[PDB]
RNA sequence: UUUGCUACAUCGAUGUCGGCUCUUCCCACCCUGGAGGUGCAGCUGCCUCCAAGGGUAGGGCUGCCCGCCCGUUAAAGGGGAG
RNA sequence: AGGCAGCUCGCGGGGUAGAGUGACAGAUCGGGGGCUCCAGGCGCCUGGGGCUUCCGGUCUAACUCCGAACCCACGAGCGCCGAAGAAGGGGGGAGUGGGUCACUCGGCGUAAGGUUGGGUGGCAAAAGGGGAACAACCCAGACCUGGGUUAAGGCCCCAAAGUCCCGGCUAAGUGCCAACGAAAAGGCGUCUCCAGCCUUAGACAGCGGGAAGGUGGGCCCAGCAGCAGCCAUCCUCUAAGGAGUGCGUAACAGCUCACCCGCCGAGGCUGGAGGCCCUAAAGAUUGGUCGGGGCUCAAGCCGGGCGCCGAGACCCAGGAGG
RNA sequence: AGGGUGUGGCUCGAAAGAAGUGAACCCUUCCGAAGGAAAGGGGCGCAAGCCCUUAGUACGAGGAAGGGCGAUCGGGGUCACG
């Protein structure tokens, strides 16, 4: 159990039941293929067992972290008055991480508090890499500790 | 199960040579001598020893050691019958009509039954003698099947007393086989 | 068959109280104390006191007290996207938490 | 023939059709061989029946012999350069 | 070549018995890994057993002069 | 009517009496055979396999069949005892009324068409659940295998044997 | 194959029973072929299995279907195709 | 300037699944003990009738001493939307009141592409890819053009890519079928796995002998001289034998059964379960199949695995519109 | 069956469209999105292949420059096959 915890969606968002259509738009997760960071706990935990069926999720590494966040590009930004600008470099922190950070100002000091919905891009290879349903469980949908972190940098 | 490594073993008789080549078997015996072919063996290796015969084969099933051992039981009867006769006797009881028969070169001929008119008559296959003498009919030959069959043959012939007759034991019938010459 | 829609019905067991706590009115020191506006309340039908009883339909719930009416309270609760008012005597009222 | 004392050459895998030497057999379908010196070094592993092609060259050796010791038993053959004769 | 001794578990409504003729069997090969599969190999088909329901409970390494079976011997 | 119209569960139990009037009296009326308290030896019982009903109308002929099998084996009273285990609580229902008013223009269809008490059954539940069990010595279990096996035949579902 | 329910299709029409003629299909074989068992001396039996190639009538009563019956024939099989 | 379609925590509600019946209400099977009455037989015994007690079992939509998962209330917290695009209030204009199906938990009814309920999902009004074609099955929500990567599925040819790998099984074209297409039983037919019993102090099988006698004891029985109807049973005995199994016979007689010996040197035998396969298994609608072609150490199945093709989903580039 | 669609073949092309102030067509150089190789090398796996390297390199949808060539293209009609 680490605080920092991701999730990535592969359903689409058609046959989505009741129950769950909005958690992952609460999860701001509005179509496959997005991402977002959290800090673990058991109020969190609720969201991912209901919306296991759909999803996968686990702890991150550094070596995802530093590749999850470096995909901010010109419509893939912070809340930075909207724009989701393009990072690209400590710059866009250097003018604005004034308004709810204090003293990250450095773009490897994200390692702590929040983020917004990011676009990702498809698995390289096939999510059906070795797998062919998606929906195995123990295996395709839900947690799969640290081997979401190969699972991200196939991304 | 499965049996790992059969191996079995045949002391070939003297008096005999033997001949093996493209999975073709040809045996020569003072009696006699027959060719068999065995391509049909597969999943067996078959080693001619200048002495004996070696059989041999790796991880066969249930299905395959009863075929090995079926190969088996044939070559020596190939062996037997090169050495020793194969006399199959064949007794005829008849009630009511006496029954003859003669021989038509490759072909048997049978009448005089219960009452019928008609004439019987059967296969015999090539290479393979058979006599009469008198209430017996003699079978000669090497081969053991080529007698049987032919033997068989006849005795297909007189089983047509069988229709709406409870069987009246007449007609031809095997009696004996194998005296030792 | 339309069921009637009699004011205690589909109750064979709602109604129904464990053996244990038969007989007239015990626990009196809940009685006792008194409420006044801004608390928080949790209705619990007694099924034996046949004053005042409320309505099923709002059974087991969270109440606010909201004033007081002669020897009975009065109730706000939210049951939809609405408001209602439960005056009631006391004795199926039980404080929160 | 397919027994211990054969030399062979590989199928499949990233081999294709170098020497090898049986040294044991295993199972039904996987046998127990190793290249001595082979030009590129055969690694003493399992290795399917299938994949691998019986030659005419044989050696003799004893039941799970070590590298060496077939490397030492191609000299009596003299197959430690005569791999490569067919 | 070093012989292995296989004993696990495997169900279909509850076909456990720890002894000799419904339950568990005998493996030749060279490590774990290479054994392990074997048992995936036979009991997955041959009688309908997904590796769901294995749950191999002792493995080990028996000593080339003691074996029960003189099937398994014999064929080295 | 065929055994196969009512092998399988259509709705909930149907048990009491006073609520449903006029049940068919069952087939079967004595559920104790041979000499109970009599010494015993083996201890062989019937197990079933898939759920569903029974009827009555069944197991009272498997009764009958079970009792001749042995009686001529050794006795009636003799050193063995015959028990069946469960009881036909549960009731059926049919719509008869297709026959009768199914040929005269009376409301006929699915019109009203509650069922009516014909049949009862023995209810089974668990998987694996007793029907019914034999005492025997030790010299007897041979034929009490099939003597079991035998009533089997004629239950609708399939069972299971078992040694103790 | 009928007969019970279902109302999914047809209400600006899919024209309704039988019979006549005519074609075809199917096999759960009536006979014809093959094989067998039998409480099969033989005939006549009885029964099982395979086998749809061919055949499987003519009359009386009843509109039929059904049904009863006449005298022969190997028997005078049963069903489908809106 | 809060709002709440979710979750967590805290704090409450519940009689359903289940379970129990000596905890009520009923249902229901038996035995034991005691008491009581009657009938029969010789005060006793037997059978039957009623009562009690003890012990055991069988069910409950309209039984509940208990009782989950679960669902719901409220507070707090998390999370999301919010002054770019706004809790509440008012106002103009509607159509909509015949639904259906799939899945899932019911009821009715056996049943039904039947009807009638709870929840979810399409479809209706949802294109695009697969399932052969297809309203509803799965993937997945089409501003446009173009590039690329991917999903559900598939990869011998039709037709894009694997005649891809390991291990094992199937002989029927079984099969090559998610939504769809065969029961009980029979099969040592085959392929793997549990028990139990004999086996090198010689196993099973196989091959000859001793395989027996007072005595064929026998009872009634002409005779049953095991085997006509009931049944016992000792040593002459020992590396072996019964007072004895099936054929039998009017009665025998006889052949065998049971046991040891001679050879024999590998397992053998009996209950158990499973996979695949065969019978069960028969309809024509007119004509033969898994889509066909066609396929049999598979182009099938099972255990697994490895590599690819595949859309408008996703990424990108350019244009367009609100 | 028909239509749109790709490749072509053959046909009409006065003006109304491009175009000699350069169409159409060839090269050469350059930039480069996402995405994304291979031979060789070494190692591992029975195998089927993967792992690091070669490298986000060659490559690439799109866009820029130069040159050489020299007058039809765009467009309409039909047909072949996908």
């Amino acid at each position: 159990m680490n605080e920092l915890i991701g999730v990535i969606r592969i359903r689409g968002w058609a046959a989505t039941p009741w129950y769950i259509q909005d958690t992952l738009s609460m999860l701001r997760l509005k179509n496959a293929f997005n991402a977002m960071i959290y800090p673990k706990d058991s109020s969190i935990q609720g969201m991912l067992n209901l919306v296991s069926s759909y999803v996968t999720w686990g702890e991150l590494n550094d070596e995802g972290l530093r590749l999850l966040v470096s995909k901010l590009e010109i419509s893939r930004g912070k809340k930075v008055n909207e724009e989701y600008v393009k990072d690209k470099l400590n710059v866009d922190f250097q003018s604005f991480v004034e308004s709810i950070k204090d003293g990250k100002l450095r773009l490897n000091k994200l390692d702590e508090i929040f983020s917004l919905p990011i676009r990702l891009h498809p698995p390289k290879g096939g999510f059906k890499g070795k797998v062919s349903r998606p929906f195995r469980a123990g295996g395709e949908f839900g947690y799969r500790g640290d081997k979401i972190n190969e699972l991200i940098r196939r991304m | 199960l499965k049996a790992a490594y059969i191996r079995e073993e045949i002391q070939i008789p003297d008096k005999v040579k033997v001949s093996l080549e493209n999975n073709v078997l040809k045996v020569k015996g003072p009696k006699g001598e027959v060719i068999k072919d065995f391509s049909y063996a597969k999943g067996i290796r078959i080693q001619l020893n200048e002495g004996k015969i070696i059989l041999e084969t790796t991880f066969a099933d249930r299905r395959k050691k009863a075929l090995l051992y079926s190969i088996i039981a044939h070559i020596k009867n190939m062996i037997t019958g090169t050495i020793n006769g194969y006399r199959y006797y064949l007794k005829v009881i008849s009630t009511h009509f006496p029954i003859s028969v003669k021989v038509s070169g490759d072909e048997v001929q049978v009448s005089n039954l219960i009452g019928e008119k008609n004439i019987r008559r059967a296969k015999i296959l090539p290479g393979v003698k058979v006599t009469v003498k008198g209430e017996d009919i003699v079978v000669e030959g090497s081969d053991i099947y080529n007698v049987a069959q032919t033997a068989a043959n006849i005795e297909s012939s007189t089983k047509i007393v069988g229709y709406d007759r409870r069987i009246f034991s007449d007609g031809i019938y095997i009696y004996k086989k194998e005296v030792i010459g | 068959v339309a069921r009637s829609k009699g004011y205690r019905s589909k109750t064979r067991k709602l109604l129904e109280k464990k053996v244990r706590e038969k007989g007239a009115i015990p626990k009196l020191s809940l009685l006792m104390h008194d409420y006044s506006q801004g608390e928080y309340v949790v209705v619990k039908i007694n099924p034996s006191i046949h004053k005042g009883m409320p309505h099923r339909r709002y059974h087991g719930k969270v109440g606010l007290v909201v004033g007081k009416r002669g020897k009975a309270y009065e109730v706000k609760v939210n049951i939809g996207d609405k408001e209602r008012v439960l005056i009631v005597r006391p004795e199926h009222l039980i404080p929160f938490n | 023939a397919i027994e211990i004392g054969r030399i062979c050459v590989k199928t499949r895998g990233r081999e294709a059709g170098k020497k090898c030497v049986i040294v044991d057999i295993i199972d039904s379908n996987f046998v127990l061989v190793t290249g001595p010196k082979e030009i590129n070094g055969v690694k003493r592993r399992r290795v399917n029946i299938l994949h691998i092609e019986p030659t005419d060259k044989k050696v003799e050796i004893n039941k799970g012999a070590t590298d060496q010791e077939v490397k030492q038993a191609i000299e009596q053959s003299g197959l430690t350069d005569f791999i490569k004769e067919a | 070549v070093k012989i292995f001794m296989v004993r696990g578990t495997a169900i279909f409504s509850a076909s456990r018995f720890p002894t000799s003729q419904k339950f568990t069997k005998y493996v030749r090969a060279l490590n774990e890994k290479q054994a392990i599969e074997y048992i995936y190999s036979q009991l997955g088909g041959k009688n309908k057993i997904k590796r769901y329901n294995i749950h191999i409970q002792e493995i080990k390494e028996v000593k080339e002069d003691e074996i029960t079976d003189k099937t398994i011997r014999d064929l080295a | 009517r065929p055994g196969r119209c009512y092998r399988k569960f259509s709705g909930p139990a149907y048990t009491r009496r006073e609520y449903i009037p006029g049940i068919p009296m069952p087939k079967i009326t004595k559920f104790v055979m041979g000499n109970v308290n009599g010494d015993y030896d083996y201890e062989l019982r019937l197990i079933t396999t898939e759920k569903g009903q029974i009827r009555h109308n069944a197991l009272e002929a498997a009764r009958v069949i079970a009792l001749k099998y042995l009686s001529k084996k050794l006795a009636s009273e003799q050193n063995f005892a015959l028990v069946v285990t469960k009881y036909p609580h549960h009731v059926i229902r049919e719509n008869k009324m297709m026959a009768f008013a199914g040929a005269d223009r009376l409301q006929d269809g699915m019109r009203l068409s509650f069922g009516k008490p014909i049949g009862t059954a023995a209810r089974l539940e668990k998987l694996g659940e007793l029907v019914m069990y034999v005492r025997v010595k030790k010299e007897h279990l041979e034929a009490a295998k099939e003597a079991l096996k035998i009533a089997s035949s004629k239950l609708p579902i399939r069972t299971k044997i078992e040694i103790s």
